């Protein structure tokens, strides 16, 4: 599932703010 | 009308503005208790005010650390602006100054948690619970905008749940004063609008594609576009195909098609009839915009408290010595701060 998905990345704690 | 609160906001805010304060406090006149964040260059603490006993959220900017990501003029800018804004919606800078090796921002306390850490905890949040976050961002976004401001980093990561379960938007680190376009790729990866990942020039619409992501992640529990890197990202949001869950409403889908939509002579904010296109959007049926403003609708959401400075609804953090140099640090860099 999509659900599942994320829960896997990498991508489901705090996300940095980026510049270039 | 909103146009003539408008209008008595813009007045207030450029008194401020053009007549920034500087040097409100000193380091010495807090205590200092707990982290509850931490940043490129510094952290977050909750503090004491040892005269009054009220208990603040304190910004601590590494100057040199500042300077090596290259954001001196971004954080002029985000002190410049958070003192002479006032919105109910937006956190409230009380104090600021600074030492030889840090930049102080302090700001009222917030001890509801993030939006963030409900959110991934519980999973998603209802279209109601969803919506009723969205007005308030909507109210928020129409006010900066109306000053010329473009927010620039719109997430759950910065959206502070207060004591009556109502948002502060926190942290202005990108957010600029800004007639034209502007250039600066800038902004967290799933939040970005295909014209700042192309390079193009961009406005506050990017603000309303943020708003359409935020939107999203908060009725489906994940973002429209997330991969594990971020040029996967970005590639995704180029593309722009969004799936929606099969549980989005009709209405959900179709507000959300309008604001992420890659075609800015039609995503919605940026157009005509500016910002009652979303508001008077079905989606938003429901919501009364001038009970929203006044804090008079009941949350759905009121996060457990226990005390004054009670910190539970924030994650733990190593402390690290707050170090202050006995050089001054980038003084020219950092005069007007
Ligand atoms: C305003 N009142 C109040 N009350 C309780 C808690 C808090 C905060 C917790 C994390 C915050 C933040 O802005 N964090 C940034 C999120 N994008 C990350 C960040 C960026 C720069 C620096 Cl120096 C520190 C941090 Cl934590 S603000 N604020």
């Amino acid at each position: 599932t999509t659900y599942a998905d994320f829960i896997a990345s990498g991508r489901t704690g705090r996300r940095n703010a980026i510049h270039d | 009308s909103v146009k003539e609160f408008l209008a008595k906001a813009k007045e207030d805010f450029l008194k401020k503005w053009e007549t920034p304060s500087q040097n409100t406090a000193q380091l010495d006149q807090f205590d200092r208790i707990k982290t509850l964040g931490t940043g490129s260059f510094g952290r977050v603490m909750l503090v004491k005010h040892k005269e009054s006993g009220n208990h603040y959220a304190m910004k601590i900017l590494d100057k040199q650390k500042v300077v090596k990501l290259k954001q001196i003029e971004h954080t002029l800018n985000e002190k410049r602006i958070l003192q002479a804004v006032n919105f109910p919606f937006l956190v409230k800078l009380e104090f600021s100054f600074k030492d030889n090796s840090n930049l102080y921002m302090v700001m009222e306390y917030v001890a509801g948690g993030e939006m963030f850490s409900h959110l991934r905890r519980i999973g998603r949040f209802s279209e109601p619970h969803a919506r009723f976050y969205a007005a308030q961002i909507v109210l928020t976004f129409e006010y900066l905008h109306s000053l010329d401001l473009i927010y620039r980093d719109l997430k759950p990561e910065n959206l502070l749940i207060d004591e009556q379960g109502y948002i502060q938007v926190t942290d202005f680190g990108f957010a600029k004063r800004v007639k034209g376009r502007t250039w600066t790729l800038c902004g967290t990866p799933e939040y970005l609008a295909p014209e700042i990942i192309l390079s193009k020039g961009y406005n506050k619409a990017v603000d309303w594609w943020a708003l359409g992501v935020l939107i999203y992640e908060m009725a489906a529990g994940y973002p429209p576009f997330f991969a594990d890197q971020p040029i996967q990202i970005y590639e995704k949001i180029v593309s722009g195909k969004v799936r929606f869950p099969s549980h989005f409403s009709s209405d959900l889908k179709d507000l959300l098609r309008n604001l992420l939509q890659v075609d800015l002579t039609k995503r919605f904010g940026n157009l005509k009839n500016g910002v009652n296109d979303i508001k008077n959007h079905k989606w938003f049926a429901t919501t009364d915009w001038i009970a929203i403003y006044q804090r008079k609708v009941e949350a759905p959401f009121i996060p457990k408290f226990k005390g004054p400075g009670d910190t539970s609804n924030f994650d733990d953090y190593e402390e690290e010595e707050i170090r202050v140099s006995i050089n001054e640090k980038c003084g020219k860099e950092f005069t007007e701060f």
